[PDB]
């Protein structure tokens, strides 16, 4: 007769990831590459968001 | 662009009087501190005086009881009364806004006293 023994699939080997273009460049160069840094009592906090 | 205008120096004989002025424009958030600093050719910045938002006045021991700072709240300006001058005071001065962020210095006022 006929007998259903196993199941056939195709296991994948590679994975792909797609995301949209990286756009909103965070302010870092204005902090680490800044020309002037404030005194140690007028400390510079800059908010990055 | 925070800009501070300096005025009121020049040539004065020994014993004369002058009135310097720094007027501040730009951001200059409310808790600011206006100071004045000395430099003669051959020396570094010598701290002369300081006024904060508290209106407290601070002066160095070099010129005890001779110079004064006046504070104008309406225009947020500063006037330094230079009285009882002595040729040891021959030095260009610069004023300094501590503020809360990037600091800004002056363009200079030539103060000369000799006989
Ligand atoms: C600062 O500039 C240098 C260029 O020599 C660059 O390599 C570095 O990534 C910059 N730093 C930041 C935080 O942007």
């Amino acid at each position: 007769g006929i007998y259903q023994t196993s199941n056939f699939r195709v296991q994948p080997t590679e994975s792909i990831v797609r995301f949209p273009n990286i756009t909103n460049l965070c302010p870092f160069g204005e902090v680490f590459n800044a020309t002037r840094f404030a005194s140690v009592y007028a400390w510079n906090r800059k908010r990055i968001s | 662009q925070v800009q501070l205008q300096e005025s009121g120096g020049g040539l004065v004989q020994a014993g004369g009087s002058l009135r310097l002025s720094c007027a501040a424009s730009g951001s200059i958030f409310s808790p600011n501190t206006m100071g004045w600093f000395r430099q003669a050719l051959g020396k570094q910045r010598e701290m002369v005086a300081v006024i904060s938002s508290i209106a407290s006045t601070q002066y160095a021991n070099f010129v005890k009881g001779r110079f004064t700072i006046t504070r104008d709240n309406t225009k947020n300006t500063v006037h330094l009364q230079m009285n009882s001058l002595i040729p040891e005071d021959t030095a260009v001065y610069y004023c300094y806004a501590v503020d809360k962020s990037q600091d800004y210095w002056g363009q200079g006022t030539q103060v000369t006293v000799s006989s």
